[PDB]
């Protein structure tokens, strides 16, 4: 309704770089390089992860600007799509009662989250009678296999009917979430890959956000110089937090 | 072989000059042949 | 096509525009020297006197090498061509130099040009190959006197008109022929 | 002026109406294909709008003309008037900036809508032809800007849009010799009458003629009669312009002006 | 003065106003019912689109008779008036706005204003037919 | 009514608008193998009915391996989808494969044992079915020598694939070769490139992206009718197509070939 | 989209206006009556006489009237047919002739979960396999059979068996069973459309033994039916070779198909 | 003739070669005829090439093909066959065979350094180089390494037969290199080569010319392709050349009208 | 003028129109319901045709009396006009067509031509009275 007319910084990473530059002063080294690049002392932090997956565990987002460097492996591949589906968007959540309660979707916004230590995830699309499609309402086995043993997972589901669902209430917690739009106080940066993560589980559009970055290297002491000698141009490409 | 075309070049570059006009339109008058061409050299 | 009813004479498969469209024009009437439409004395007459005297008078010429000269001097003589063409007391004239005139026979007084009737006149009707250009022809006028049997003489490029003007010292002819001599340089 | 053309076509004299940008050609805002692929992955045809006192045309190929012969495409488009006219100093712009933004357009049975991103060209041996009753009057080729016409009723634009013959490799990209095409090329023309003069009477932009008949029209709230079409949509009007409308038409504009001069 | 006086449904062209005083253009954007891969996916429903659609109305009056006086496409008033104005550097008048900015002067429009352009505009025709 | 004389058609853009259209979904094997049910399919089917889809109407047939799939594929099916399982090894079959049956090849037969062959355009090449193809090809100069290979037997060739089952050769315009096949193995048709089929839709379900469809190298493009996802878990892969089938189908499009009006116009 | 469909054409008739591909089809009582080895190229210089450029013929083989039955293929913008006459294979040779010199667009068909009918008149169904035995029963509104049981077969009434190819003919009006030799044939609900110019057939011996429709009252001849006599192969062929020009003249290429096969399969 | 100025052009909108192709010798190798490159001279013949014009030449490895890297020829298609392995050079490699690199020397025994604008790289060839880097505060002294020192130097490349060096600019840096060993250019990016053509086999175009992260600017001049055999990817190059020869230009420095404008 | 004016409906024979520039012809072409022997073959019921049937109207009008100038078959004012122009091979003027070619006139009817046709008919019914 309104009329026109005509400060912290964060880099995360994996521990390999941390055994790779066999040091433990970097911090203070980067630290004056910014502060000649023009930053002041104590503006920027570093935060480390031990492995792709595990970052997914609770993951933490809290800086006024988000740069995180992702190292390529094949095996994880869906899931670094995951992580990227995560911390690229945001997410608003309501809990599910999975012994107490049955499930539908309503939005092609609408996703099925699960996060915590560990669990695996089945589930049954039922019919209009409770009764079970394909496999039976009450057998817990009989169930189809959408998830195993895996550290973060976002389920979709067909639009319009019902599911009942079974994971491990013990080890995991699984949120109905929306989605209301992109991080954009967030920025990814892959190493090596292929142009291989997007956004959406669509088929028909995965249009790479300028916020996707992608650099090549063979040590992390370069890696980390390409990085803070632009982070002029990965600040203008993204925005302030909220 | 291009030798002899240079040669001849300078000599015709220089023969420009001593060259007369009106016999030269008169000459133009008369029709030339592969016989009169090249055989009364 | 640059005029009307485009003939295989006016496209461009090969200053101001015009100036270019009568060049790729003229570099194409170089040609119709060689199949048998001119009415005078063609440029190619001249470049075949001088080749006659010079490769007559010289001392290095030999047997065997007229071939590939008598080529070259085919193909590089006369650089500068001109051509003109008649119509009803209005005449026009092109060149590759980069020029173009029209004016009247009865008085040499130029005419602002065309380049629509022009190509369509040239194209059919009979080209005559110029061998004194408009400087001259003007000029011949101001300094000369001029007969209009004179006149329709020389736009014809007689052989008398020209003849007697050289023998009469006039010096202008003399040396427009003169530059077209130098201009058989190999 | 106005009552002396009306003694005159009643003294059986050639009449003359001088006019100021008239808008003499009706309004229809259509399109023509000479090849069509359901899902337009493979095109070639025109466009073009006829509005007001000018008209812009727009003749555009997918391929480029790659697979035609001789690397040329030629396209045509006739306009014929309904009404000849006379003396016109018409004016012509080799361009469509109407036609010249990527557009999303409706198809011909109703269904769906293909999509337009050209790139424009000039277009080679432009021939714009003032005929008179399939008589050549005006011809004039390898020009633009202002020219002139002096006697001729029917227009025909005919233009070639040749395949450029060498470019530099951000061009090669544009136009690939391979099937699929990822841009699409458009030449064309536009047509301006500045000013004219007519046999009869006509609608232009500086007079309040047919202004103050519709407005008055309106105003009494008069119903529809069946020579004038309802709501003087002036293209009805000259759509199917004929005797009898034509003699009412002359006698309204004609008293019209002789209240032109009392009524402010 | 809130009343529909002239209204008109989609006609393009050429049409004619009896008299107004405030124009409303209302118009709807209609997504496409069906569509084709050429418009799907440039048209999509992620958050970060690609294209933007719109639809424009355009308007040009050319014909109008008035009963309070502005200036014209044809006048050679007008130009006599800021010639005039700047010819001497006449110090700015309390009332006209600078130089005879027909923007700032069309902004507020007052009576007085109104009174000073219909005399200057007067005397200005006057001015014309004696030296062109 | 009036066919085969194309004549041109008048639209507008002054009037706006205010079942039987049939999916056919092809499925390779270790995901079968791994689905552990012989229900899935009529689980897909219910699926299909609650989503506006009539119950059957849909189809599966299975291929076995890439390379068997490769041979005769035929896909007859009112709008078909092929989701391919992805090899890092196994890659120029995929491509080949993505480029035929994604395009539609017009072409005419031949007899190596006989006639000499020349290609004509950029878009002419020769495509190669069946079993075990070993193509031997000798290029000529103008008077039919041999150049790099010798015309007097057939065993010192210059061979262009070995171990192929479906391979389509580019070869130079403009020159004669000298060929030689196995003719009671697999068969070589000349084929000219006609336009894009639409009839089909190729995702794959595997590693990075390959897809190409032209041989040109300069122009190497990203049609729409090429997609990809990644997978831990065919389920995902098999719910989630259902779930955007929707947009798949409104990306494709009739066969331009069979629509009762492409009569006469090759293949109607 | 649609080429012009509802745009229709001008014409006038005040105007004066004043690489190509050929097969050949032949039954191997060809390829053992020849005795050459080097036979087929001196085919392809006489095509190039009679105006074939190199390149541009190309030559197919079928052992029998029977084997080429089966899947019909096409491989040139004009398909020539070269059948032998016999007197005890005539259904057979109509058969063919009617399948590749018409088109046909069909639907599968199956046994399992349905019932058949034809909605017209212009509609047939076609069997091609290894081994094609049909049996058929149709039904009363009772879904009863009348001259069949609907639970027993072997007093089904059969209509064919022992053979290779079948085009078959039932009355509208009531639904259908059948005995398909499912395994070892195929079957298919086709609708014949109109003739197509892309085949023609040139029969050796033998008397016109054809229908190209089953119509008693319309057994139409056309003009790309031809029929010569025959005692040595050599002569048939050279025959042919003379009057190429004319056998182009009758036929037309606008109507080629895309795939090899002479029909159209949408299912 | 009129060089040194940089001259305003004015225009209007009415108006021998040599082909050079670089392979790997495990092709060859693969090949096992000799005479081939005779064979593709008569092929290139007959696409238009004059007889005795077109050379072939021959790199034993990748990394080899990287040290003294010198392309002197009309047009050169470079073919490379990858490897998972060494992305980054041959991101690199294609890098430096792509533009046009302003290069001085640099002795690191006697000074400091510095980068001064985003167009600016040390570029390292030789045998087997491995440098060390040590940046420095505004005071000239080290962090977490010492110029005293040679090991707490911090590593970014190792025995790499080539390096494309960059580091956070506006600030000096003491570095570690063995120079009779290896040489370290100071080189400046001006624009990108038109006589180069990186054909790879083999991957999925991962190149980036730029250690800018922000973009991954493809172009038309790194291209890609798949193979089974050789004379598949030579026949394919053979053929499809017209194109190719399209996309790269004359050398730009190449034609006399670079004079004394930085001329190479 | 876009209206209807006069209809005529399984009327046969002659017939009187009062005013009228466009004439339309909608008829109806009907497949016999029984057929005796003869016929089954003039009309197989699938595709192979080779007899077609046709249905024709023949309209002439018999005579009339236009507004503006016509010619005719009962006059002889064009056999003048067309001979008095042979004759003395006068050049083509700007504005008739060529050797008053009637059909090319009539395509293209334009009320200058009209006018002239109209004088030069008058002139040639002056003529006509004094030397047949």
């Amino acid at each position: 309704p309104i009329t026109g007319s005509m400060s912290t910084l964060c880099l995360y990473y994996p521990t390999e770089a941390a055994t790779e530059i066999n040091d433990n002063s970097w911090k203070d080294t980067l630290s004056q390089l910014f502060l000649t690049k023009g930053w002041p002392t104590g503006s920027v932090y570093f935060k480390e992860y031990t492995n792709i997956a595990s970052f997914s565990v609770d993951p933490q987002l809290y800086c006024d600007y988000n740069v995180v460097l992702m190292k390529y492996d094949a095996t994880l591949q869906l899931d670094m799509s995951e992580l990227a589906d995560l911390i690229l968007n945001e997410w608003l959540c309501n809990p599910m009662d999975i012994t107490l309660y049955y499930y539908q979707q309503t939005d092609e916004a609408n996703k099925w989250i699960s996060m915590g230590s560990s669990c695996t995830i089945k589930v049954c699309p039922l019919n209009t009678q409770t009764l079970g499609i394909g496999c039976l309402t009450t057998d817990a086995t009989t169930f189809e296999e959408v998830a195993t043993a895996e550290k973060l997972v976002i389920t979709d589901v067909v639009d319009g009917v019902n599911h009942k669902l079974d994971v491990t209430t013990a080890t995991c917690t699984i949120r109905n979430c929306k989605k209301l739009g992109p991080r954009e106080n967030v920025a990814v940066i892959q190493v090596g890959g292929s142009d291989i993560l997007d956004i959406t589980a669509d088929p028909t559009t995965a249009p790479q956000t300028e916020r996707m970055m992608r650099i090549n290297w063979k040590k992390w002491w370069q890696v980390f110089y390409t990085v803070v000698d632009y982070v002029d141009q990965i600040i203008q490409v993204m925005s302030k937090r909220s | 072989l291009e030798r002899q075309l240079g040669e001849l070049r300078e000599e015709f570059n220089a023969l420009s000059q001593e060259i007369a006009m009106s016999q030269l339109i008169d000459l133009a008058l008369l029709p030339l042949d592969m016989f009169s061409m090249f055989s009364g050299i | 096509s640059i005029g009307s009813s485009a003939s295989a004479w006016t496209d461009v498969s090969t200053v101001s525009s015009v100036s270019t469209q009568t060049s790729t024009i003229s570099r194409r009437l170089r040609l119709k020297e060689m199949a048998t439409q001119t009415e005078g004395m063609n440029f190619d007459d001249i470049s075949a006197a001088v080749l006659k005297t010079k490769i007559d008078k010289s001392t290095q010429i030999s047997p065997n090498t007229i071939p590939d000269i008598v080529t070259e001097a085919s193909e590089k003589f006369i650089p500068n061509r001109a051509y003109r063409v008649i119509n009803n007391d209005d005449v026009f004239e092109a060149g590759i130099d980069g020029k173009f005139f029209a004016y009247k026979v009865d008085t040499f007084e130029e005419i602002p040009f065309d380049v629509q009737k022009f190509a369509d006149l040239v194209t059919d009707s009979p080209v005559i190959s110029a061998i004194i250009d408009f400087k001259t022809l003007k000029n011949l006028n101001d300094n000369y006197g001029i007969s209009r049997q004179q006149a329709f003489n020389l736009l014809r490029s007689d052989p008398r008109v020209l003849r007697e003007f050289i023998n009469q010292d006039n010096p202008i002819i003399r040396n427009r022929i003169e530059q077209l001599i130098m201009q058989c340089r190999l | 002026e106005y009552i002396e053309n009306w003694n005159l076509q009643n003294r059986r004299q050639r009449t003359g109406f001088t006019f100021h940008k008239p808008n003499i050609f009706p309004y229809s805002a259509s399109f023509t294909l000479n090849r069509s692929q359901p899902a337009h992955d493979n095109l070639m045809g025109t466009m073009w709008l006829n509005a007001g006192s000018e008209i812009q045309v727009a003749g555009f190929d997918y391929s480029c003309a790659i697979n035609a012969p001789a690397n040329i495409q030629q396209f045509e488009h006739i306009v014929p008037l309904r009404r000849v006219l006379t003396t016109a100093t018409i004016t012509l712009l080799p361009d469509a900036e109407r036609f010249s933004f990527p557009r999303v357009i409706n198809s011909a049975d109703g269904a769906t809508t293909w999509f337009f991103n050209p790139v424009i060209l000039r277009p080679n041996n432009v021939e714009v032809e003032f005929l008179l009753n399939g008589q050549i009057i005006n011809t004039y080729q390898a020009r633009f800007g202002t020219i002139v016409a002096r006697n001729f009723d029917t227009i025909r634009l005919s233009f070639q849009l040749m395949r450029p013959p060498n470019m530099t490799p951000a061009v090669a990209v544009l136009f690939p010799n391979a099937q699929p095409f990822e841009h699409h090329a458009t030449v064309g023309l536009t047509l301006r009458i500045e000013s004219a003069v007519c046999e009869s009477v006509l609608a232009d932009a500086s007079e309040t003629l047919l202004a103050n008949v519709t407005s008055v029209r309106q105003e009494y709230a008069i119903p529809v009669g069946p020579v004038f079409p309802p709501g003087m949509n002036w293209t009805d009007l000259i759509t199917n312009y004929s005797p009898s409308r034509e003699d009412n038409l002359q006698r309204v504009f004609t008293v019209a002006s002789i209240r032109s001069m009392l009524i402010k």
